[PDB]
């Protein structure tokens, strides 16, 4: 059976045109008949969103424009769809600039969404839709989070099961990391209508994973991708579930999740650095570099970008460009986390590079932190700090190699480093430290001993 | 002096860190949930749509 139709009347006559929504002639036919007949605005406006939900965007787009100028307000209520044409307009272009790649056309469209609103308030100031649009918008702007949060919750002392103004809430707790609250908001939505869009399992994906609810995450993340199949979070959201399982099928899993991701969305941040880690597992330099390059290009978060610069100096360090490898991986330390403490061991060992083993010790102890009794962090610290002319650091040294020699008795250099440490206090240590390493080399390497420990042992 | 290659720490090697490390979600500032504030039948509540068991897990 058809869509519906619409009503158009005929000027100062008792005549209708009727416009089938299966059969909508072209947009600029429909301005011109709307604007000759000076048809009332509400129509206008239920032709555009028809088109809008059709994927029609170019004609939604044309007609509310036109409708500023010519769309006909002798009728009852004409403030309220000038409010909807103005609010519909400007959320519409916060979307795009929410999918805005060009900067400048992004800050163009903020703009417009500005200008709408602002003229707007002019009309209805204290409208729920203007007020929710407001909120929304706040949040692209990011520095606005606490008016957004008044405006959801007048929203919501008005009608407390609004859908929108709970998703609103729910986003703003989840940056404050107000986890429980956000969750309970999303069930509340949930609860109160169950035609929801699927959008909505993805933000309690969320909340489920921050709040290690695996299970519930996972199920969420799979009934969003149930209802709307394009949703590339959902992707995303269940390939790291995958990957951190770390088990092989899950591993490739997590694999094949983001290549359907990527055949989605090729310029989706998560699923570009995700891909140029399994890339570089692949050693395929080449598209690591390229992903993670174009990745950093198209996101604002600093804990991504970071993550991209990760990727991009690992790329370099293993091709032995220790300079662009430094650069970026300066860059990730500096758009790092509290939690990404990867790049400061990536520029602890440029440093050792360049020579520079007090602030590659900073890097490390920065890492130990993070990570410790870390074998590789142990290990390195300890190397640094042996060399040091600081007997504080020395101990911390001998405390450092005491522990890698334990967890890892086969590593021969951290035995003759211990050994060259306990030489200056504790002569019999020393000796049983060489002659461990003798023994490893002899009887596991298969090596002559080198000359230089037993000179030591000598001594 | 033991003469340690200067490089055995400089050049890259996989460890146990970086093979232990597990992903964070990572999210734009909006968390990718779009509030549709454009159609307004999206939010329409139906009462003939029943919830359906998959979502009630989620709910439970």
């Amino acid at each position: 059976m058809s869509r519906g139709s619409i009503e158009i009347p005929l000027r100062d006559t008792d005549e209708v045109i009727e416009l089938d929504f299966d059969q909508l002639p072209e947009g600029d036919e429909v301005i011109s008949i709307l604007k000759q007949e000076h048809t009332q605005l509400h129509i206008w406006i239920a032709l555009a969103l028809e088109y809008y939900k059709q994927g029609k965007t170019e004609e939604f787009v044309k007609l509310l424009e036109a409708a500023r100028i010519d769309g006909n307000l002798d009728y009852r209520d004409h403030e309220k769809d000038q409010m909807t044409c103005l609010d519909t307009l400007a959320a519409y272009y916060v979307q795009q600039a929410r999918k805005e790649k060009n900067k400048d056309n992004k800050k163009d469209l903020i703009t417009q969404a500005t200008l709408l609103y602002t003229m707007a308030d002019k009309i209805i100031m204290y409208d729920q839709n203007h007020l929710l649009g407001r909120a929304c918008f706040c949040l692209l702007e990011g520095d606005k989070m606490d008016q957004a949060d008044a405006q959801f919750h007048f929203v919501l002392n008005q009608s407390p099961n609004n859908i929108p103004a709970l998703l609103g809430k729910a986003c703003i707790s989840f940056n404050k990391k107000d986890y429980r609250g956000a969750l309970a908001y999303y069930k509340k939505a949930l609860r109160t209508n169950p035609g929801c869009p699927a959008e909505v399992r993805l933000g309690m994906g969320h909340c489920f994973v921050k709040l290690n609810k695996l299970e519930k995450a996972r199920l969420a993340f799979s009934r969003a991708l149930e209802l709307n199949s394009k949703c590339v979070g959902a992707l995303v959201g269940l390939a790291v579930l995958e990957l951190n399982n770390k088990e092989a099928d899950s591993i490739k899993n997590g694999v094949q999740l983001l290549s359907r991701a990527y055949t989605i969305d090729p310029s989706n941040p998560m699923v570009l650095n995700h891909l140029a880690n399994h890339f570089f597992f692949k050693k395929d330099y080449s598209k690591v570099q390229h992903l993670a390059l174009h990745a950093f290009h198209n996101t604002e978060v600093e804990a991504m970008q970071a993550e991209s610069c990760y990727q991009l100096a690992r790329s370099f360090h293993v091709q032995e460009d220790y300079d662009q490898a430094f650069q970026y991986y300066y860059q990730a330390t500096q758009f790092a986390s509290s939690s990404f403490v990867l790049p400061f061991f990536g520029l602890g060992q440029m440093y050792i590079y360049r020579g520079d083993k007090e602030n590659a010790s900073q890097c490390f102890e920065k890492v130990l932190k993070a990570y410790p009794n870390n074998y590789e962090t142990m290990k390195i610290l300890g190397s640094l700090y042996a060399a040091s002319e600081d007997q504080e650091k020395r101990d911390i040294a001998k405390g450092h190699l005491k522990k890698v020699t334990e967890q890892y008795p086969d590593d021969v250099e951290a035995w003759i480093e211990l050994a060259q440490i306990l030489e200056q206090t504790d002569i019999q240590g020393a000796l049983s430290a060489y002659g461990t390493a003798t023994r490893i080399l002899q009887e596991k390497v298969q090596a002559d001993v080198p000359p230089e420990i037993l000179n030591n042992v000598g001594a | 002096t033991y003469p340690f290659d200067q490089n055995r720490f400089v050049q890259y090697k996989a460890t146990s860190l970086e093979k232990q490390h597990k992903h964070d979600l990572l999210t734009e500032p909006d968390l990718g949930v779009t509030i549709d504030l454009i159609n307004p039948d999206t939010y329409r509540i139906d009462p003939n749509v029943l919830l359906d068991p998959a979502d009630e897990k989620l709910l439970e």
